[PDB]
């Protein structure tokens, strides 16, 4: 466990997930509120 | 042809006199360094440029600098 | 058309020969010594700060010029 | 005891964590730590260099036997994911009704940010992406009929991927092989040849008999694909079967005895094109299957294993030599059973050449109904194939020159012919380079008088079929010499293997499928371009091969490596002077090469092929025959082609089409992105670097890894990469595009 | 006292016979194989053995590989096209590697690299500031 | 108006605009059928067509000739959301991640191992730091003033 | 003072570590002349971590 | 109008960044402290050191021609 945690705190693994994350937040964000071109 | 100078920030490694292609260098005799030893570059007509001293020196800035300068078969490495 | 043009290159090919010279003065002809402290030796010593912001401002201006031209694209 | 035999240690890699948070383990340089971003770079390019990683071959051995398991799990994934998405996500039970109407498409958009513009209205109440891989012709081929066997041969897929990451663990970490295993030509070929290939064979020719074969009959009719009985019920009621194929009744009587002949129903040799489908007929399909499954089989028992009756190759290597090749073949055996960079070296090479052959052999003589009539998918394999085979073939040449640095051994080769090889490489190498200028000067030049005279208003005077015409005479014979040999040189076969060669035309749907190519002075002037492309290639990669690992200019290159950036600033110059740089270079002919036969295809194609006619005989290529006059000229290709074939990418957006056009334009992009790798030079780099980080200090804060600039090789490849990304995306684009169009 | 080779087209060529040649002698305990730097593979004779080139790398490339055959013993000389010999290594008779008494220094600066002069100082001399 | 824009919702261009989008997705839902899913669906897009255009049309976006909305950016207030609104959000954001991320490798500097933390993040550490971003105007300043963000010339510099 | 232990900025411009700090390891007493051997936390570009430095080129940080 | 000369200003500022650069790492830099000694224009400085292609001046200009065609174009 300690040693996959540890392997799960590499730099590109933390980079994916963190970003896959940041993504869908926007992508979420954008399917609720869409066609934005300012705030209103 | 080449000129190759050094300088007295040398230690007597001797990496650069084991690493020339074409035996230009050579380790004489001298009192600056604990090693007891400093390079010299006797033979300069037949250097060819490649710098491979340079990569060996150890010192913060290298102790031994080529500058290329004229050209000849040898430092051409011409085998025709 | 052509005349605009013509000019134009010209005045790049005459642009970039400015700052090739000008290089060519600081390997060949500056006097460190005589320019002590002078406006021109101060230059060299912020450099970096030189370099590094118009380093900046070409990042800036590419990054949100591209984006903004695929954006409207897409 | 026995020659043959099964060494295998237990429990020889314990399965852990551990080394996986430890980044580097790999590599004892690397192991230290990082102290700059160059180690992050190394660690990603010397992490499949097992040679450099362990002097054990038993160990080298070892894992490529468990990563080639890891590989075969990837593509048992990837083929699973196929089936699915046909499965759940597809329109091929209605293209199966109707397969000249719909279009089909197995990928579908989510309907986020207007990218549902994406998903077209291909047909059957579906709407998605049109794909071009040509799933729905081939499972149609293999009697498919269903979504639910799709579905079932997607989770066959999912198991065999966990079986093989099973074999990988397992033959690594509990089970691993000695080196004396691996050591076993005789064996495995003896094995691969009769089993993997000759059991192969007739196990498919099986599946095509029994299953295929009378499900298409029905489907061509025209019973409806709900109509068609089971494929169990035709494996079980040999009575169906015998209405189909009136011979089944006879039963595998007449197969025990001698006659052979009986069987006529369903294994043929008809040759040609079946008029319905557009396709080879399957029972011709059938028989040469089984032909080369015997044909296998009785090769797979050439070689000595355990029971003496046999060969034993290093014999035969050994026997063939002559008056003018010293040794001869010996010592081949050695390096070939003692090198992996050696064997991957021929193996690639031929498995990329193959890809070409499937190119140029799937197109004229289409395997599959339906699907010459897509032109899309038609033109997507063609170019697909050939390029993976372009790669492989220079990825051999890589390998081998790996192997002339890291294998090669004077001692183990005296006056063999790869000693004779390196001691006149002078002399092959000088040949070679005039033959490739001779050809270039003759070959380009010909465009470029044609050019010249046209632009002069001269055009008596260009090399033309109208004007000093360059017949490829030679060509021209052969094709008659294979339309005349059904009924002659091939008395039992009933029709021309292609009709390429001459014959009718197919037409399927009101759309050409296959028909006479002509060959002209056109063809003579381009195909001796493709002549010369391939050939300054070869000399690229062969003169990287053959001065690897010496040269009059640097005579001690193999301790330098089979990668390194220079010798130095010396002698002249001595930059990119390893092999790794001659494969660096050869990549970028190889693009050209591959580029314009890829565009030969292409316009050949749709000019005098491709098109569509008329209940009478009125046949309308797709672009009206432009070829002959205008392809002998360089404008011709620059507006006949690029120009006028680009319209569709550039006028894509606002359409299903647009992602084409948003991709071109991305390709272009990168290209030119590269050509800052290919053309700069570390130095600036790395003091650019140095007064950014200056301002990073300024403000009490740096990276203790140092930042770095990429090395002098990894800007090389950097660039070719994405050079080789950015054109080989635009023409796929453009292709496709087109393409949809076209069909 | 030829080491045993069949030819190669990578041997020497006019300029070996109208400017300037070379020539590595060694002596070996056993016939044994060696990769020379022209191209390909020859055998080694028990005892003197000699061979010509055409340039001095190439020379002390071979050397090199022999001295992992353990032979220490190996001469370079020049010949010229008149007949003239001028032997070249080892020079004193003691490899370069090692300090020999009697060799003085050539080349030297006694400064750090950093303290050589600026090239304005030295404008229309003829001299270079690594020289100067 | 600024420029000789006019009021989207007073430009007949715009609402052109959105008359033949909605039209092209009707025409091609025509072939389709009923509740085919195919129709279904580009029935739900067409609403969204017609939002977006009401939601820009009950704004203060300008559009021109084209009928196409046009942002102003020259500092009035008026029109503030088009650019200056939106840009304090990224100047927010941004700074915090820029922040953060120095503290972090600060913090990890005078480690056991300097460079083995910033491969291998220390995830508790690093959550920690990213929250204390949310003020990161504030510690900014006062660093500033406290001479503890730009050096003192005791970094390295080019020979020249 | 220049000493076994003792941190140092170097004063020497053509150094990769110009106004860095390193702690110097031994100063060597018999007229060598660079005798202070000075070690620094970062590579050069070359690699190394170390280099000889004359008393003058150093000052004392503390 | 407003995009392409934003597109121009950093041709301009690109340009000007390697011929300024250029200018000012002529007489030095870290890579290389002693390059006033080799002159303008030099191959480079050998392949150590990590590499040291196109560190010279002349470089700048070579490199700053690409850009201002680009720019002007
Ligand atoms: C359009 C661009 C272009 C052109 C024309 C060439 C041309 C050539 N390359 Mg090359 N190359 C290019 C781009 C190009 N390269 C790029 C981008 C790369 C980077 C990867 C390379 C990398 C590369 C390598 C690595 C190699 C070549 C080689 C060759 C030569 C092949 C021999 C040959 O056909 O001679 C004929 C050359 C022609 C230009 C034919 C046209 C000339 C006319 C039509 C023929 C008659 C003219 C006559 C001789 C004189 C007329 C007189 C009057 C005009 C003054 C040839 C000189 C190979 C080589 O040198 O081996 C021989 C080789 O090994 N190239
Ligand atoms: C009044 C203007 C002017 C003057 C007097 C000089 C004078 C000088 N420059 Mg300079 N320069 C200028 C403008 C000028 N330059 C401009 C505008 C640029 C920007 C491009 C440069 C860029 C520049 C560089 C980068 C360098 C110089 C150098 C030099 C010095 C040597 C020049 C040399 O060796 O050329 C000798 C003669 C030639 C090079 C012949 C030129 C042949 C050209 C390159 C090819 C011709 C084009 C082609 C053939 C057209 C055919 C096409 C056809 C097929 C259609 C000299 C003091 C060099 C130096 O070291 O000085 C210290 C140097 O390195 N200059
Ligand atoms: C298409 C070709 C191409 C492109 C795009 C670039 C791009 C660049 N070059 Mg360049 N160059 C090229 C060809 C090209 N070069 C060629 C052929 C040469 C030979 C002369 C050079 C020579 C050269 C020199 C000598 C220098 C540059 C520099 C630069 C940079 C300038 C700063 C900039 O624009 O930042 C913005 C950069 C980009 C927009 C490009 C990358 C864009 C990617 C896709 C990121 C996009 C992000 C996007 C906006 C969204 C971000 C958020 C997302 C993560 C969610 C930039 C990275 C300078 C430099 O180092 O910069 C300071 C510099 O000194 N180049
Ligand atoms: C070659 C393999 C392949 C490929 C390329 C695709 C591609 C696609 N599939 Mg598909 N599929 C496959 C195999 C494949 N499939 C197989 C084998 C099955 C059977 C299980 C399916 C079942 C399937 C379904 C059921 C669906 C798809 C869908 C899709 C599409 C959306 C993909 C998606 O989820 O995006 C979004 C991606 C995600 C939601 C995943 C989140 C991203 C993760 C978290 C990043 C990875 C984390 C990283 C690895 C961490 C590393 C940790 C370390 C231990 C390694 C996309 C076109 C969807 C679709 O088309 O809907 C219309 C859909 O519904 N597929
Ligand atoms: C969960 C099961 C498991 C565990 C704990 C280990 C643990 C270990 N293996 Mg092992 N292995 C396994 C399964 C496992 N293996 C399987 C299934 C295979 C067959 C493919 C192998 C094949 C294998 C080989 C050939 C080697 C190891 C090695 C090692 C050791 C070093 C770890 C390492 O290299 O990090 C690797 C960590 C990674 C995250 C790499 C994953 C890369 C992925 C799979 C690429 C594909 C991703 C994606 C699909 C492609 C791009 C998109 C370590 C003891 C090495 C060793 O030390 O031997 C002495 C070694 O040489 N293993
Ligand atoms: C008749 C026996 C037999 C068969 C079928 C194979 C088949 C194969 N060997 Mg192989 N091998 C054999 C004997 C055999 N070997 C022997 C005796 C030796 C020792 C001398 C080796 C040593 C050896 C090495 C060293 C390597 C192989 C590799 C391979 C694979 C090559 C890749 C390929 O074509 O993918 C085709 C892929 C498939 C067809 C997928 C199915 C694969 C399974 C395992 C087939 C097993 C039979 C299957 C269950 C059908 C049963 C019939 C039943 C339904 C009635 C292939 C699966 C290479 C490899 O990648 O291995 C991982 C490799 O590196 N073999
Ligand atoms: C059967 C196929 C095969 C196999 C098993 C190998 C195996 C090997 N090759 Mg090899 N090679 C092949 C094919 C193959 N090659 C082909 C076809 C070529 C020609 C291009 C080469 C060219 C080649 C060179 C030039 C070199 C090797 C090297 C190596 C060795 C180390 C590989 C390495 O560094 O891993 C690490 C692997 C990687 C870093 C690859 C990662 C993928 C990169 C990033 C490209 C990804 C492109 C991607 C598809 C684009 C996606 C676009 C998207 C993002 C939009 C290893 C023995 C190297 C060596 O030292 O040998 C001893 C070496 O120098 N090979
Ligand atoms: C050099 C270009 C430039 C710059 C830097 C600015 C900067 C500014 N303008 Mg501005 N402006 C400009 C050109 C420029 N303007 C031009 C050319 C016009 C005429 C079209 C205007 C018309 C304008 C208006 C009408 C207003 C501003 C306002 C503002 C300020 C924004 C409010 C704030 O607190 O911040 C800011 C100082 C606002 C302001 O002063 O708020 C108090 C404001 O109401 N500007
Ligand atoms: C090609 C004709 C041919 O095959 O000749 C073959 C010729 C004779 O081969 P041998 O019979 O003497 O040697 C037999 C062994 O190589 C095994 O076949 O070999 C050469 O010398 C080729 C010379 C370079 C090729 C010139 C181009
Ligand atoms: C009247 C008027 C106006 C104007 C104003 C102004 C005042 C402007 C200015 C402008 C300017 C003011 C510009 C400038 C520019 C500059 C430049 C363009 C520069 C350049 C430089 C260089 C190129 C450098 C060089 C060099 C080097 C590199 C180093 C040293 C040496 C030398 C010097 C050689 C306005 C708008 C219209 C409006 C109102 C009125
Ligand atoms: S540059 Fe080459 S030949 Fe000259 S002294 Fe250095 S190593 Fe010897
Ligand atoms: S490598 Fe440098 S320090 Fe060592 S002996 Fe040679 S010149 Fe002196
Ligand atoms: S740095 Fe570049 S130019 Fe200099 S020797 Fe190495 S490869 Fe050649």
């Amino acid at each position: 466990m300690n040693d996959f945690q540890k392997y799960l705190s590499t730099a590109p693994v933390l980079l994916t997930l963190w970003m896959t994350f940041t993504a869908g937040f926007i992508i979420e964000v954008n399917r609720f509120f869409p066609d934005m071109l300012g705030l209103y | 042809s080449h000129t190759v100078k050094i300088y007295d920030t040398c230690i007597g490694c001797t990496q650069c006199v084991r690493a020339c292609p074409t035996d230009v260098l050579e380790m004489v005799p001298w009192d600056g360094c604990k090693s007891g030893q400093i390079a010299s570059s006797p033979r300069v007509e037949d250097c060819v440029g490649c710098k491979r001293c340079e990569t060996a020196c150890p010192t913060d800035f290298l102790s031994v600098r080529v500058y290329l300068g004229a050209e000849t078969t040898r430092s051409l490495g011409l085998a025709y | 058309a052509a005349l605009y043009t013509h000019h134009q290159y010209i005045a790049g090919f005459l642009m970039v020969g400015a700052f090739a010279h000008g290089a060519i003065f600081f390997v060949r002809d500056y006097d460190p010594e005589l320019n002590k402290n002078n406006v021109l030796a101060r230059m060299l010593e912020h450099k970096e700060a030189i370099i590094s912001h118009l380093s900046w401002a070409s990042l800036f201006l590419g990054f949100h010029t591209l984006g903004l031209y695929i954006h409207n694209d897409t | 005891s026995k020659n043959v035999q099964v060494f295998v240690e237990k429990d020889a890699v314990e399965t852990s964590f551990a080394k996986w948070a430890q980044p580097g383990h790999f590599s004892r340089t690397l192991a230290k730590g990082p102290k700059t971003t160059t180690w992050i770079w190394n660690l990603h390019a010397d992490a499949h260099d097992f040679d450099s990683q362990t002097s054990s071959l038993e160990e080298v051995s070892r894992k490529i036997f468990s990563a080639h398991f890891g590989q075969l799990a990837i593509i048992f994934l990837w083929i699973s994911g196929m089936h699915f998405h046909g499965a759940y996500f597809s329109n091929y039970s209605a293209w199966l009704t109707d397969p000249i109407s719909i279009k089909q498409s197995s990928q579908v958009v989510w309907p986020i940010v207007g990218q549902e513009i994406l998903n077209a209205d291909v047909g059957g109440n579906f709407q998605g992406i049109q794909t071009t891989s040509g799933w729905f012709q081939m499972w149609r081929a293999e009697g498919i009929t269903s979504e639910v066997e799709l579905y079932w041969t997607a989770i066959g897929g999912l198991a065999m991927s966990a079986i093989m990451l099973f074999a990988g663990w397992f033959h690594y970490h509990k089970a691993a092989p000695k080196l004396e295993w691996f050591q076993n030509a005789e064996s495995m070929m003896n094995h691969h040849l009769a089993g993997l290939l000759g059991l192969g064979c007739l196990s498919w020719s099986g599946h095509q008999i029994h299953i295929a074969l009378p499900i298409n009959k029905l489907l061509d009719a025209g019973v409806s694909p709900q109509e068609i009985p089971l494929p169990h019920e035709f494996l079980i009621n040999r009575d169906l079967m015998a209405q189909l194929y009136p011979s089944f009744s006879k039963g595998l009587a007449p197969f025990f005895g001698g006659n052979w002949g009986e069987y006529s129903d369903f294994l043929t040799f008809k040759g040609g094109l079946n008029p319905v489908t557009g396709g080879l007929w399957l029972s011709d399909i059938a028989h040469h299957h089984l032909a080369l499954s015997v044909l296998f089989i009785i090769a797979g028992h050439m070689y000595r294993t355990n029971w003496g009756i046999g060969h034993n190759m290093k014999e035969i290597l050994e026997a063939h030599k002559g008056p003018f090749t010293g040794e001869g073949h010996k010592g081949l055996y050695e390096i070939l059973t003692t090198s992996w960079h050696a064997q991957l070296a021929i193996n690639l090479a031929m498995m990329g050449s193959l890809s070409i052959i499937v190119a140029h052999h799937m197109y004229a003589m289409p395997p599959y109904p339906y699907l010459a009539t897509d032109y899309a998918t038609q033109l997507s394999l063609f170019t697909h194939h050939m390029w993976i085979g372009g790669f492989c073939v220079v990825g051999g040449a890589a390998h081998g020159a790996i192997f002339m640095v890291r294998d090669y051994t004077p001692a183990n080769n005296y006056n063999n012919l790869l000693d004779r090889v390196l001691r006149h490489r002078d002399a092959i190498i000088s040949h070679l380079n005039w033959v490739c200028i001779f050809l270039g000067c003759h070959a380009f030049g010909f465009y470029i008088h044609n050019d010249t005279m046209r632009a002069l208003g001269r055009p008596q005077d260009m090399f033309s079929d109208k004007a000093i015409q360059l017949q490829p005479i030679f060509a021209q014979w052969i094709q008659n010499i294979h339309l005349l040999a059904p009924g002659t040189t091939a008395p039992n076969a009933l029709a021309t293997t292609s009709y390429a060669f001459g014959g009718d035309v197919i037409e399927v749907g009101g759309k050409i499928a296959m028909m006479p190519i002509k060959l002209g002075t056109a063809d003579f002037m381009v195909h001796h371009i493709h002549a010369f492309t391939i050939h300054v290639t070869v000399l690229i990669l062969l003169k990287g091969v053959l001065y690897a690992r010496s040269s009059k200019l640097i005579p001690d290159k193999a301790n330098l490596g089979f990668r390194f950036p220079c010798d130095g600033p010396g002698r002249g110059g001595t930059c990119q002077s390893s092999s790794w740089d001659h494969v660096f270079l050869g990549l970028f002919w190889m693009y050209n090469s591959i580029s314009v036969v890829i565009f030969h295809f292409s316009w050949k194609m749709q000019s005098d092929v491709w098109g569509t006619i008329t209940p009478d005989g009125a046949i309308s290529h797709i672009t009206g025959g432009n070829f002959a006059q205008s392809s002998i000229t360089i404008n011709g290709w620059l507006r006949d082609f690029l120009w006028s074939q680009a319209s569709q990418v550039i006028q894509s957006y606002g359409s299903a089409s647009s992602a084409y056009g948003l991709i071109f334009l991305g390709a272009h992009f990168i290209w030119a992105f590269s050509l800052m790798f290919l053309f700069s030079g570390r130095g600036y780099w790395q003091e650019l670097i140095e007064s950014i980080v200056w301002a990073h200090n300024k403000l009490n804060f740096a990276p203790t890894i140092q930042p770095r600039a990429l090395s002098i090789t990894q800007g090389r490849a950097v660039g070719l990469a994405h050079y080789l990304l950015g054109g080989i995306g635009t023409t796929w684009a453009f292709f496709l595009a087109r393409a949809i169009s076209i069909t | 006292p030829f080491p045993t080779f069949g030819g190669s087209t990578g041997g020497w060529l006019r300029a070996a016979e109208v400017e300037e040649k070379y020539a590595i002698t060694w002596t070996s305990t056993k016939e044994q194989i060696f990769e020379m730097p022209t191209g390909g593979a020859a055998i080694m004779r028990n005892g003197e053995n000699l061979l010509y080139l055409a340039r001095k790398e190439q020379c002390l490339a071979l050397s090199t590989q022999l001295r992992t055959f353990k032979i220490n013993d190996y001469k370079i000389y020049r010949i010229f096209p008149s007949g003239e010999v001028q032997y070249l290594h080892p020079k004193d008779g003691v490899f370069p590697e090692k300090v020999n008494p009697g060799r003085t220094s050539v080349n030297s600066r006694g400064f750090s690299i950093g303290k050589n002069p600026n090239p304005a100082s030295i404008k229309f001399s003829g001299i270079t500031t690594y020289e100067s | 108006e600024i420029g000789g824009l006019t009021k989207c919702s007073e430009s007949a261009a715009f609402t052109k605009r959105l008359n033949a989008s909605v039209k092209k997705l009707e025409q091609r839902a025509s072939q389709y059928e009923a509740d085919s899913p195919p129709a279904l669906a580009l029935k739900q897009q067409v609403e969204r067509t017609q939002a977006r255009f009401d939601k820009y049309s009950r704004s203060e976006l300008l559009c021109g000739a084209d009928g196409l909305p046009h942002l102003v950016a020259d500092g009035r207030w008026s029109h503030a959301a088009e650019f200056i609104l939106p840009g304090f959000g990224f100047i927010y954001i941004s700074g915090w991640i820029g922040w953060v991320g120095r503290k972090y490798l600060r913090a990890v500097s005078t480690s056991a191992n300097p460079s083995e933390s910033e491969i291998i993040i220390n995830v508790p550490l690093a959550l920690k730091i990213m929250t204390t971003g949310y003020i990161w105007p504030i510690s900014a300043w006062q660093e500033l003033i406290s001479n503890d963000l730009v050096a003192v010339s005791e970094e390295i510099t080019v020979s020249p | 003072m220049i000493d076994r232990n003792s941190k140092v900025r170097i004063l020497r411009k053509e150094s990769y570590w110009f106004n860095q700090i390193g702690t110097v390891a031994t100063v060597d007493q018999s007229g060598i002349r660079y005798p202070a051997v000075v070690r620094f936390e970062s590579v050069n570009y070359a690699g190394t971590n170390t280099n000889n430095f004359a008393l003058d080129e150093l000052v004392e940080v503390k | 109008d407003f995009l392409v000369h934003h597109a121009i200003a950093l041709g301009l500022h690109v340009t000007a960044l390697i011929l300024v650069k250029g200018a000012l790492d002529a007489r030095g830099s870290k890579l290389m402290p002693d390059k006033k000694d080799f002159g303008y224009s030099f191959p480079c400085d050998g392949p150590g050191r990590g590499g040291t292609c196109d560190i010279s001046a002349w470089d700048a200009f070579y490199l700053a021609m690409f850009w201002m065609l680009n720019t002007i174009g």
